[PDB]
């Protein structure tokens, strides 16, 4: 085809992003021939890639009106439609194409394929049935069956699905079986899924155990898993027990089978089941039904694993679990298993050097009585071969083994809760000892590469944790500075560490500085899926500190990732449908829904909305063009409150605190509720702001939204009154407390009431309304003055050679900036509506004088705030922060970084305020 | 330990593994394609406490006519605190067995040149170096594009 | 390991 050769230049141009030259070459090509619709659609695609969609959309509509037939044009139109997420058009396109040629099986397949991309289940079922009618192939029939299954799943009515679709699918598959046409293995999976979803467990188990079960060979032990599931559903305990025993005999390092065997044998003992008189006492093999048999089997596994040179951690943990379950059940006359403390000591002795010992012991540590925990720790200290402790030096290890054992011992000591008993001085002594141990142990890893962690970073982690606990207990920032210095020094030696970067980011964000945070996060090298998991740390702090550029960049990255997900997940589940992995379709659908209902997605979307509206509200546009191009309406909403899902990982930080002080599901629930409240408040505020230009019946909608906002604010205050404390490494509190303490909510509500009053006056057009307007103006001015007065102070303070920080002032300044921007918008609308009244009256209402005085007061307040910001900057730059040497240098560097971050934030704030001040000249009516 | 098939929901809990600089983080299309096309080549280990030690992800391709039908290893990672336990050897043995059951011919994988420990452990496992490819790793952040070693091992069918 | 693509 010569046309493909002609398109090859623009083909590679689009491949390389050469949009302009592609458009030029397409124009040159179409100058000779006017029937080359592919050239036109390629030009439209290139225009869309450059941000020209309306002309591209018109060209696409024009070429679609022609109803083409060549495959290349169809592919190009498909790509173009998927560019702005418009898959419904290709459905009609392929419908017309198959209308032209009804006997084309490829066209029917493509039409069904586009339907499956969309999700019209009856249509895919009909298309698949028609395709099978055209060509008798099993895969199309099973495609139709899967379409019916998905239609049943989608429907909420359980009875309707269990009565209409599932019986029909079962009848279809039964007819297929009667015809004896089951060849591949996917049909068996589909049949089993259909039978299981209908509740006929016995028939599914029979069909799996039958001849058709032999076709399941691609996977490993799949038949065993399905039999386990069926037995658990049917409560056929002896069979599951026998199968679990056989599988454990096969491989003796599987935890799930150990748990299943224990549960089965305990259920057997509870039911007092007895073996049959004759024949095998199972469908699988031997069955154990006595605790003596269980302990004998466990001992046999232990002694069999002992002989093998390779070491496994299975049987010992299984013995510990059996001890726990025997204790729980009530068999106090235990069958000579042993003292749990002795077993723990032996296990630690055998696996001292392995880094995973602590994690294994944490699960069972609850068995140890709290009376002799210190004695147990002392006993543990007697095996480690430490050097002799002299007067001026501590006992030190000799190689990697001793160091790892001592580290594990220290971790276990911290876990038991001893460290939460002594006072400040003993904690400081422990910190010094840990620091000395880390410094001594740093010598071993001299030859380690840059991509491998050092051997003693956990000493620094423990010291940092202790210092943070001390600071939280008493509140002395010198400990914070020391911890920051220690963390920086540790990160200097091991650039590849990950926990250090996260701890540094959290501490810096807590202290109010933000400049190093972006660099540290970039060094962390996050990517697509990690965004939705660990981007909340950046998104919760980027906006609150005035660093607008970083917030914009992060929001852009997150939005790009989410849009790419929304575009490509459907395509890849489509491909999975094509291949034949039927059982993976519902899981794919659930995964896509989970990703589409992420809380972080809505949070970043709303934050980007508000930031884009605020940055270029009136300095660039008139707040009307931005809204129109921004697609916002008061009634429209796209936040799924009923299906909000949380995906943030709260366990990324390594922890060693006891169970009581660790995170809990209650904390997660409270954090989710607080985040939902904050998101609701932000969304309501954005929606209320959005509908303002349309005021030039909606008043009722605005009043309803205002009432909802007031109720939400009341609920938020009630929740704040609870005074819930969070763990340091757990969820971080939101900004609601600072928002309430600042008092900007009253100013915004007063502005909204003033807007309502002026709109009512305009509709009516009275003296009482004018007096109310004047009183509202005076109250707004007083509230703004009070809010500004609440922000006065100093950011960095020097006292006795120590530094003190006050991020609350920065947060108050941010809230003040947002409030004054909103007030400026409201005043602009008020002047816009009021100006024609005075213009007509010129052909004496005291409202004009009050408005002019209010404008002058606003300008004076803005000038005073700008001057105060400049004075704060001048004081900050003139600060003389200069007042082992390496630690002092690190502390100086940390202080310099904090000062630079504060200066950058203040400069950005001053620039924004100076830009916003100029706009007040248009209000001089 | 506990070995089971990888699932989509596990993508939200494996963050404690990819933080290692030596391990990558592919996009959603890569994981979705590998899971849909070859579900059996996706194994993940789960700890008694609920954590994930590591996972192994691979694929099979080639031409049987030219005896190119072979298994390929895409990704293999282990958590830093769960190493020195032979988990990688167990996963590699499982992949070798499952590829042998499919009538393959050999197994191959790429490796970083500077990653000396991985090369040594592979050589200990009977794997013999095949060849070297120049500038395979498209390094970012200004780092030089490190070359890669084409690592190979035979099978029993031949 | 392979390249990200």
């Amino acid at each position: 085809d010569p046309n493909d050769r002609r398109l090859r230049p623009i083909y590679d141009y689009l491949d390389n992003g050469n949009n302009k030259m592609a458009i030029q070459q397409a124009d040159k090509l179409l100058k000779k021939h006017k029937d080359l619709h592919c050239a036109k659609v390629l030009k439209a695609i290139g225009l869309q890639r450059t941000g020209k969609q309306e002309e591209a959309f018109t060209l696409a509509q024009e070429v679609a009106a022609l109803e083409p037939t060549d495959d290349n044009s169809l592919q190009a139109l498909t790509i173009l439609y998927r560019e702005m997420h418009r898959p419904e058009l290709v459905t009609k396109l392929y419908e017309a194409a198959v209308k032209k040629v009804p006997n084309s099986e490829e066209y029917h397949s493509h039409l069904f394929m586009a339907y499956a991309r969309v999700g019209e289940y009856k249509k895919m079922q009909q298309a698949g049935m028609a395709l099978y009618k055209i060509v008798p192939k099993n895969p199309y029939y099973f495609w139709s069956v899967m379409s019916l299954i998905m239609q049943s799943i989608s429907a909420q009515d359980e009875n309707l699905s269990k009565t209409m679709f599932l019986p029909l699918a079962e009848r279809m598959v039964e007819k297929m079986v009667k015809e004896d046409k089951i060849e591949a293995e996917a049909e068996v999976e589909l049949y089993y899924m259909i039978l299981e979803r209908l509740g006929k467990y016995q028939e599914a188990l029979d069909v799996i155990r039958g001849k058709l079960g032999e076709k399941l060979t691609s996977e490993i032990q799949s038949r065993e898993n399905k039999c386990m599931a069926m037995y658990k559903k049917l409560s056929r305990w002896p069979e599951c027990n026998a199968l679990s025993r056989r599988l454990l005999l096969k491989n003796s390092d599987d935890w799930q089978f150990y748990l299943t065997y224990f549960d089965s044998v305990f259920r057997l003992i509870e039911e007092a089941w007895s073996p049959p008189a004759e024949g095998e006492h199972s469908l699988e093999g031997e069955v154990h039904y006595s605790a003596e048999k269980a302990v004998k089997f466990i001992e046999d596994r232990i002694t069999e694993e002992s002989k093998s040179s390779r070491h496994l951690r299975g049987p010992h943990l299984a013995k510990l679990e059996l001890i726990r379950r025997l204790r729980s059940q009530g068999c106090n006359d235990e069958y000579k298993l042993g003292d749990p403390e002795e077993l723990m000591f032996q296990y630690f002795k055998k696996f001292g050097d392995k880094p995973c010992c602590f994690t294994d012991l944490k699960v069972f540590v609850d068995l140890l009585p709290a009376t002799q925990c210190t004695k147990f720790i002392n006993q543990l200290l007697g095996v480690v071969p430490l050097s002799t402790p002299t007067e001026d030096k501590l006992a030190l290890p000799a190689d990697i083994r001793a160091l790892q054992q001592h580290l594990c011992v220290v971790q276990l000591t911290r876990l038991l809760g001893l460290y939460h008993t002594m006072d400040k001085n003993q904690k400081l002594s422990v910190v010094r000892e840990l620091m000395l141990r880390y410094q001594h142990g740093l010598e071993f890893g001299k030859t380690c590469l840059k991509t491998e962690l050092q051997f003693s970073d956990y000493y620094c982690l423990l010291a940092v944790h202790a210092l943070i606990d001390v600071w939280r207990e008493t509140g002395d920032e010198t400990t914070v500075w020391q911890a920051l210095t220690l963390l920086e020094e540790g990160l200097t030696h091991s650039p590849s560490n990950a926990q250090f970067k996260l701890l540094l980011v959290r501490i810096y964000c807590m202290l109010g500085a933000f400049e190093p945070v972006v660099d540290l996060y970039s060094s962390l090298d996050a990517k697509h899926i990690q965004h939705d998991t660990i981007g909340y740390l950046l998104t919760r702090y980027a906006e609150s500190l005035g660093q607008y550029a970083a917030a914009s960049q992060s929001c852009n990255f997150a939005l790009r990732f989410f849009h790419s997900n929304q575009k490509d997940t459907s395509e890849y589940i489509i491909q999975a449908y094509k291949y034949g992995a039927f059982e993976k379709i519902p899981e794919f659908i659930a995964f896509r829904n989970r990703l589409n209902n992420s809380l972080h997605f809505a949070q970043v979307r709303t934050e980007r909305m508000l930031l884009d509206l605020l940055l270029e509200a009136n300095i660039s546009t008139s707040l009307a063009e931005s809204i129109k191009s921004m697609n916002l309406r008061p009634e429209e909403d796209d936040i799924p409150w009923e299906d909000l899902r949380d995906n943030r990982d709260l366990n990324v930080f390594f922890s060693w605190d006891p169970k009581d002080r660790d995170v809990s599901e209650e904390h997660k629930k409270l954090s989710l509720e607080e985040e939902t409240l904050w998101l609701r408040i932000r969304s309501l505020t954005l929606r209320l702001i959005s509908g303002l230009p349309s005021l030039n019946s909606r008043i009722d909608i605005l009043r309803l939204l205002l009432q909802q906002l007031e109720a939400t604010l009341e609920t938020g205050k009630r929740f704040i009154e609870k005074d819930i404390q969070y763990p340091f490494l757990g969820p971080v509190p939101t900004r609601m407390g600072g928002f309430f303490n600042s008092g900007c909510s009253q100013c915004q509500i007063s502005s909204f009431y003033l807007v309502n009053d002026i709109y009512e006056l305009d509709t009516s057009g009275t003296m009482e309304i004018q007096e109310r307007i004047e009183n509202s103006f005076k109250s707004l001015l007083d509230q703004l003055k009070d809010v500004f007065s609440k922000c006065k102070g100093d950011l960095l303070e020097v006292k006795d050679g120590n530094l003190k920080t006050h991020p609350t002032l920065l947060e108050n300044l941010v809230f003040f900036v947002e409030t004054i921007s909103v007030i400026l918008w409201v005043s602009s609308y008020c002047e816009s509506v009021l100006r024609p009244y005075k213009l007509n009256l010129q052909k004496m209402p005291p409202v004009f004088t009050s408005f002019q005085d209010y404008v002058t007061g606003l300008q004076t307040l803005i000038s005073n705030v700008v001057d105060h910001i400049k004075g704060l900057e001048t004081h900050l730059i003139a600060l003389k922060l200069e007042e082992s040497p390496e630690e002092r240098k690190f502390s100086k560097t940390v202080q310099g970084k904090v000062q630079s971050s504060y200066l950058h934030s203040l400069l950005e704030m001053g620039e924004l305020l100076k830009k916003r001040l100029e706009t007040t000249k248009k209000l001089k009516i | 330990t506990t070995l089971r098939a990888f699932t989509c929901d596990d993508l939200f809990r494996f963050n404690n593994i990819n933080l290692d600089p030596l391990t990558e983080t592919y996009g959603i299309p890569f994981y979705l394609q590998y899971l849909a096309h070859w579900p059996e080549y996706f194994i993940v280990a789960e700890a008694p406490g609920g954590e994930l030690m590591g996972y192994i992800m691979g694929k099979a391709e080639g031409s049987v006519a030219r005896e190119e039908w072979h298994g390929h290893v895409t990704a293999l990672s282990v958590a830093p605190e769960f190493r020195r336990l032979g988990l990688a050897a167990k996963l590699m043995e499982l992949l070798e067995e499952i590829s042998e059951r499919k009538g393959g011919f050999f197994v191959d994988l790429f490796v970083r040149v500077s990653n000396q420990v991985a090369v040594n452990m592979y050589k200990q496992l009977g794997y013999s170096v095949y060849r070297t490819v120049i500038e395979y790793y498209s390094a970012s952040n200004g780092e030089p594009d490190e070359d890669a070693y084409d690592m190979r091992k035979a099978l029993s069918r031949d | 390991m392979d390249v990200f693509m």
